RNA sequence: GCUAAACCUAGCCCCAAACCCACUCCACCUUACUACCAGACAACCUUAGCCAAACCAUUUACCCAAAUAAAGUAUAGGCGAUAGAAAUUGAAACCUGGCGCAAUAGAUAUAGUACCGCAAGGGAAAGAUGAAAAAUUAUAACCAAGCAUAAUAUAGCAAGGACUAACCCCUAUACCUUCUGCAUAAUGAAUUAACUAGAAAUAACUUUGCAAGGAGAGCCAAAGCUAAGACCCCCGAAACCAGACGA
RNA sequence: CCGAGCCUGGUGAUAGCUGGUUGUCCAAGAUAGAAUCUUAGUUCAACUUUAAAUUUGCCCACAGAACCCUCUAAAUCCCCUU
RNA sequence: ACUGAACUCCUCACACCCAAUUGGACCAAUCUAUCACCCUAUAGAAGAACUAAUGUUAGUAUAAGUAACAUGAAAACAUUCU
RNA sequence: UCUCUUACUUUUAACCAGUGAAAUUGACCUGCCCGUGAAGAGGCGGGCAUAACACAGCAAGACGAGAAGACCCUAUGGAGCU
């Protein structure tokens, strides 16, 4: 298929 | 902290050993 | 955080006996939390390390780096404290003994890479330490001539024994 | 391993057997506990065997301190200056007799 | 580094307490008080396990039966899920069957 | 956390103190020092047999050198020395070769004479004397 | 735990399963072995050897009648009113060498046991008790504390 | 250990707050597969094999074993010259310095367990004395036990106490099976 | 086999074992031969007499059925007219 | 010598006992935090499914009347995995505690705040001086990885045998896992610190106690009965169902 | 990021499949197969381990173990001594 | 004829070289009972031991001072020019 | 476009000054030929080569880095559709 994974942002406080 | 006494005392004796090996007395 | 290079100027030795040498003066000074990377600061600290203080100021006045003005300020105020407080009598008669740089506390930021991805940008800080000693600068160690090489080789051949026997 | 520890050559200390043999032990410093189960073997050693040991080889001076300690010890001092401290913590009478004989 | 630099404050314990000195008194009451009370009636604990040893599944079942009509809601749901999980564990998984 | 471990640093030191003299990150990090200290101890255990073998090969080399200085080969020296019932092993033969060369010349002369006696016995089958430096001493 | 598979991973099939083959406990046809097992009456035996031993040792005493409660207070038989014991049956195991001269009230009695009591000048009587009256005459003092 | 109930408890991986969905789906990113936060691998997870609930440690020895232990401990206290038997606990004054000086003079020990019987005929003098002392204890004879007899150095009984103890401890020898618990009537047994 | 029940926390028996077998008190299990009432018109009378027998079980099978049943089925019963009464105790055995 | 390291104490957990709270003034169902106007519409409904039967199609404990026993018995059940009573017995009023945790632990919590999503919803991190800071003093130093003080020296799993000398000389195919077999160019791992994986029954063995009886009612018993010790892991799916939230 | 949205709950779903499974030392320790929607698994056999009771266990010599056609071997079983 | 092993002999001591599995002797930290009083002893207990799960959190390295990122010119710092 | 490429400008690029990432990393003091080997070796055997160290290029190899192959097979694992 059209395999795709979104990026995962870390929390902003770090 | 980790509870206990024996490891702290053993590290104390090692600290005195290292400090006595750094500055040996006359 | 540990600040012991500041406390080294507070050592007080006993009064010297008349049949003794001079014990030259020792002056420690440092500037904390400089906004400059510790490697680039280390290159300047390695440039100075053995020179006299007037030659150090002369090389640092014409070096075109950000850390050069910083180290020139530190060396000038160390010269001033050496003449004023620690009882060095000649302003010129001081040589750099130790010169090094250490890591300071850094901050962290995001760098916003070009997708939904990122890095950890780090705002770098460093220290600079210096130690002055009064006296003329020590002569450089001369490179070993062929006489010393031959003497060490003959000493090596004279040193050997009959191994694995009585 | 032998590359990781120092090494010496086989030697006498002051040419012992050439002239007269001398006992190379100077002292034995014992520190045993009055109360405390860790020093029971050493307590019985001080009861029965240290008197015959002191009579046996009289070159050695023996001290018994009788101090509150959780681990009893024996300090053996030699003629060339070296100090060897061994722990006799929870040992038999036979093990302590073997240890002071080997020292 | 994990070790602590200074040794801790001295922990002094009173061996001749009020609680330590009278520990075990009115134990052995049934044998030499002509059996009016059991020694398990000296136990002071939760109302379900007073004189009862039990498993982990058996403790949870007994607590649900004897008390679970008056527990809090989230605690009751957690006890229900615990009994479900422990039944699934003890009766289907493990060695030695 | 009931009873979590406190004296972990002493175990780390117990492994690391045998690795102070290494090179690289093996002298510092525990995860690397463990494997290199384990291999070091296995090498130290396996080295004893190689030490005994290499020392005897060194003695064979020195005895071959001294005997070939005397115009004798090593097998002739060892064989005809054991045929005169003198049971000197390779260690004391190499030590006599280095430190007592007159005694080694005496031993090489003995081995060469017993070799010559064996050759004349091979040509003559005895008859008469079976040599002189033959005639083994009999023990009962 | 061994190597990987149902052993190491914990999940092994139930006790009695044989990997798909019809198991041993199901291949075998049914038969009425344990058909009505909870409704059959059961009787604790009391041999004349045991009764003679009880009489000799200062326990159950022949100068009074001997129903169930004398045997229970003498601890010669342990009767369970639950688990379907309808009392005590008499037993000829010490028939010869039994000289006691008792009267006794049991719930069953073999012929030789009746004879061996009656040769010494005794009386045997065979009584019936429903399980409620078992529970009362065996342990009477819990019934008296019950308040009925 | 029979009275002990330990109230230790930790939260398993189903009771820790939150942890519902699957973070970072199974096949896309290059991290390790995880199905829930608050699994025991994570920081802030639930414990895998922690303590569970208020756990009880209750078990009873057979009563003949406990009575045999009491007889054994009385014999051990007698044979080592530790037991002392009084006619009646009665002090002249009733102050604790008298009691501790008497126990020092008779060379009893640092701690001593004083026993009377029935808890109401304990006279006022010994009660007012040992109600302040820390190593000296009064118990009624019902409360005699192996733990307090081992913990205290000596042990002081009374003549009605020793007759009571002989009766209650010798009754276990020459006794039947129970047949129901002994609080019920039982023509001999009071 | 429900090692821990969900109501009382006890161990359960499987009732198929109880329906098909008989446990004597000595430790033996008596069973009935399989197929003993099936297609008898093609079996020879020796085989038919062999099929109508009461059969003891193995060591491993009796250990299996002791595992599958609780201690209520291993008690000592004193039934009134038990046809298997004599086979409960064991006699003349030697290791 | 820099980065660093160390701290106890906020609090929390499990119980016992006891039934527990809510308008100072104003505003808050419309676009909630809005002083002020005419259709009055209105709530009462068998859970399902994952899972076990090694598939799966009837079936599969979860239901809110104290304990123990009867009893895992009678019963039910592709009579199979398993489900499972009842008649009956009785259930000593009062005591404020911890062989619990100590900042990666214990409630997520300094807080449902910061931050993310339109919304339901998800949801953190951390603080350490001292009697006196109206004592800023000089100490207190010693300890992980990482660097500097102090780059390099021919040759080779980094080491061992050594040796007068670091190297030079002889020997040596990194670890775990999966495998008939891995140096394998099969997988896992940059390093350091902390955390992270064997829970229990019937039947047997040993040690006590009693003994044809054992057991603190119930249960077993042709040397048995009671008590104790000892023994059965963690992470990972695509999926299914129920209810909310979204044009 | 829709062959059927997302969140919460049943849910610590299940997985015969992969990975992992943390102190020292010592000793014993390599398996004929059968059944099975079963060959990537399980049960019973076989081997191995522990604790007991008892006496025979292995190697083996004379004798011995149908035949039929054309041959018919290395060998095997049983087996007193030792 | 010599060389050539962990085989054998020699001096000493000997439980001290197999996968899964099993049996056994010990054992650090922690709490409790009693001892002990410069850190131990006899017992009970358990959240009781990490060179490894693309394991979780935090610190710092390698790639690396590398990829990448900036300010139109003169001047009186009023202004002017492209 | 090519035969067949060449010249110039800008961006890029190299040096100087400032700020300053990311994938990757078992440890490496990290050579060549032949042979061997879990069958394609920098680490094994036989030979050859060999003072240390910066900087700019190239991509023959490290069975190179990202994505627990998307092709084939199994699972008494799922799902869509008829
Ligand atoms: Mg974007
Ligand atoms: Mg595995
Ligand atoms: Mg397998
Ligand atoms: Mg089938
Ligand atoms: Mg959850
Ligand atoms: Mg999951
Ligand atoms: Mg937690
Ligand atoms: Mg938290
Ligand atoms: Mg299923
Ligand atoms: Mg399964
Ligand atoms: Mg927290
Ligand atoms: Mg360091
Ligand atoms: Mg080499
Ligand atoms: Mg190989
Ligand atoms: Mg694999
Ligand atoms: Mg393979
Ligand atoms: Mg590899
Ligand atoms: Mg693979
Ligand atoms: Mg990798
Ligand atoms: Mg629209
Ligand atoms: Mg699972
Ligand atoms: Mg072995
Ligand atoms: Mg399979
Ligand atoms: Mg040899
Ligand atoms: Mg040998
Ligand atoms: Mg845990
Ligand atoms: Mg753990
Ligand atoms: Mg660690
Ligand atoms: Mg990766
Ligand atoms: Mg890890
Ligand atoms: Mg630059
Ligand atoms: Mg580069
Ligand atoms: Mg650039
Ligand atoms: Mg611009
Ligand atoms: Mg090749
Ligand atoms: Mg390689
Ligand atoms: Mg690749
Ligand atoms: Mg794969
Ligand atoms: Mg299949
Ligand atoms: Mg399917
Ligand atoms: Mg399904
Ligand atoms: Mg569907």
């Amino acid at each position: 298929k059209k395999r795709f994974t979104p990026p995962i942002y870390q929390p902003k406080f770090k | 902290v980790k509870k206990g006494f024996r490891a702290a005392f053993r590290f104390q004796k090692e600290l005195e050993r290292q400090r006595l090996l750094r500055c040996p007395p006359p | 955080i540990s600040r012991k290079w500041e406390k080294k100027n507070k050592i007080v030795y006993p009064p010297q006996l008349p049949g003794e040498p001079r014990r030259p003066a020792e002056i420690y000074h440092c500037r904390r939390q400089i906004k400059y990377s510790k490697d680039k600061m280390w290159y300047l600290a390695k440039l100075i390390r053995g020179m006299s203080i007037d030659q150090a100021l002369a090389q640092l006045e014409f070096n075109d780096k950000k850390g050069a003005k910083i180290i020139k300020e530190v060396l000038l105020e160390a010269q001033d404290m050496a003449v004023r407080d620690h009882n060095v009598e000649f302003r010129s008669n001081l040589y750099i003994a130790e010169s090094t740089s250490g890591r300071g506390q850094c901050l962290k930021r995001i760098r916003y890479h070009g997708r939904g991805r990122f890095g950890i940008m780090e705002k770098v800080y460093c220290h600079y330490f210096v130690k002055l000693v009064e006296g003329p600068p020590p002569p450089p160690e001369p490179p070993k001539t062929a006489v010393a090489h031959a003497k060490e080789y003959i000493q090596q051949l004279r040193s050997r024994t009959i191994v694995h026997t009585l | 391993t032998a590359r990781g520890t120092p090494s010496r050559f086989l030697a006498s200390v002051l040419h012992n057997g050439l002239g007269r043999y001398v006992q190379q032990l100077q002292r034995l410093s014992f520190s045993v506990s009055r109360d405390g189960a860790s020093s029971r073997g050493a307590r019985e050693f001080v009861e029965r065997e240290v008197i015959d040991f002191a009579r046996r080889n009289p070159g050695v001076v023996i001290y018994v301190n009788s101090r509150p300690c959780c681990v009893p010890r024996v300090v053996a001092e030699y003629l060339n200056g070296a100090v060897r401290e061994e722990s006799i913590h929870c040992k038999s009478v036979e093990e302590i007799s073997t240890l002071v004989q080997k020292l | 580094i994990g070790i602590r630099l200074t040794l801790p404050p001295p922990k002094v314990v009173d061996r001749w307490n009020e609680k330590r000195a009278m520990f075990g008194v009115y134990d052995n009451i049934g044998i030499l008080g002509n059996f009016e009370k059991h020694p398990k009636e000296l136990i002071r604990g939760p109302i379900w396990l007073r004189g009862w040893k039990g498993n982990e599944l058996q403790r949870c079942i007994r607590k649900r039966k004897m008390v679970g009509s008056r527990m809090f809601a989230d605690d009751l749901h957690n006890l229900n899920k615990r009994i479900r999980y422990l039944y699934k564990h003890f009766n289907r998984h493990g060695k030695f069957r | 956390l009931r009873n979590r471990v406190t004296d972990r640093y002493f175990r780390i030191q117990e492994v690391l103190k045998h690795a102070r003299h290494f090179r690289g990150r093996k002298n510092r990090c525990y995860r690397l020092a463990v494997r290199t200290v384990i291999r070091a101890f296995v090498k130290c255990t396996k080295a004893r047999y190689l030490k005994k073998k290499n020392m005897r090969t060194l003695w064979i080399n020195r005895i071959t050198a001294a005997s070939q200085e005397h115009g004798l080969k090593y097998p002739a020296l060892i064989g005809n020395l054991v045929k005169c019932q003198v049971e000197l092993n390779r260690k004391v033969l190499a030590d006599l070769a280095i430190y007592e060369p007159k005694t080694f010349k005496s031993l090489a002369a003995l081995a060469s004479r017993r070799r010559h006696e064996g050759f004349a016995a091979a040509l003559g089958d005895g008859k008469e004397p079976e040599g002189i430096f033959s005639r083994v001493v009999q023990y009962h | 735990r061994g190597h990987k598979g149902e052993r190491q991973r914990g999940t092994r099939p139930r006790l009695g399963f044989e990997g798909g083959q019809t198991p041993f406990y199901i291949r075998i046809p049914k038969y009425g072995f344990n058909e009505g097992h909870s409704f059959r009456r059961q009787y604790k035996p009391l041999s004349l050897n045991r009764l003679q031993y009880l009489i000799d040792l200062g326990r159950v005493d022949p100068s009074q009648p001997i129903d169930l409660t004398q045997l229970v207070n003498g601890r010669g038989v342990t009767i369970q009113p639950l688990k379907r014991d309808y009392g005590v049956q008499l037993v000829e195991e010490g028939a010869d060498t039994f000289t006691a001269k008792v009267n006794i009230e049991v719930q069953l009695a073999s012929e030789l046991a009746i004879a061996a009591i009656e040769k010494n000048g005794g009386v045997v009587t065979t009584a019936f008790y429903d399980p409620r009256s078992l529970d009362i005459v065996c342990k009477p003092v819990p019934f008296f504390l019950r308040g009925q | 250990n029979f009275k002990r109930i330990s109230y230790a408890k930790t939260k398993t991986r189903a009771e820790v707050r939150g942890g519902g969905r699957k973070p970072w789906p199974q096949k896309g990113t290059g991290r390790a597969r995880h199905g829930s936060i608050r699994s025991p691998l994570w920081r802030g997870g639930g414990v895998a094999h922690g303590p569970r609930g208020p756990t009880s440690y209750y078990y009873m020895l057979p009563m003949k074993v406990r009575a045999l232990g009491l007889k054994v401990a009385l014999t051990v206290k007698l044979a080592q010259d530790d037991l002392h038997i009084m006619d009646s606990l009665e002090l002249p004054t009733g102050d604790p310095q008298y009691l501790t000086e008497l126990a020092h003079y008779r060379r009893w020990g640092d701690s001593v367990l004083l026993v009377d019987l029935t808890h109401e005929e304990m006279p006022q003098s010994i009660v007012e004395a040992t109600s302040r002392l820390k190593t000296f204890n009064l118990i009624p004879a019902v409360g005699l036990n192996v733990h307090s007899m081992l913990k205290h150095q000596t042990l002081v009984l009374t003549l009605p106490t020793v007759a009571f103890l002989e009766d209650k401890l010798l009754w276990q020898d020459s006794r039947y099976r129970p047949l129901y618990p002994f609080s019920l009537p039982y023509s001999d047994f009071p | 086999l429900t090692y821990f029940s969900a109501r009382k926390g006890k161990r359960k028996t499987v009732k198929a074992v109880i329906d098909r077998f008989l446990r004597l008190h000595c430790g033996l299990w008596v069973r009935r031969k399989a197929g003993y009432k099936k297609k008898l018109w093609k079996k020879t009378p020796a085989r038919k007499k062999r099929l109508r027998e009461f059969v003891f079980c193995n060591k491993t099978q009796s250990k299996l059925l002791d595992k599958m049943t609780t201690s209520f089925w291993k008690r000592r019963n004193w039934y009134v007219d038990d046809p298997y009464q004599k086979y409960h105790d064991r006699t003349n055995l030697k290791v």
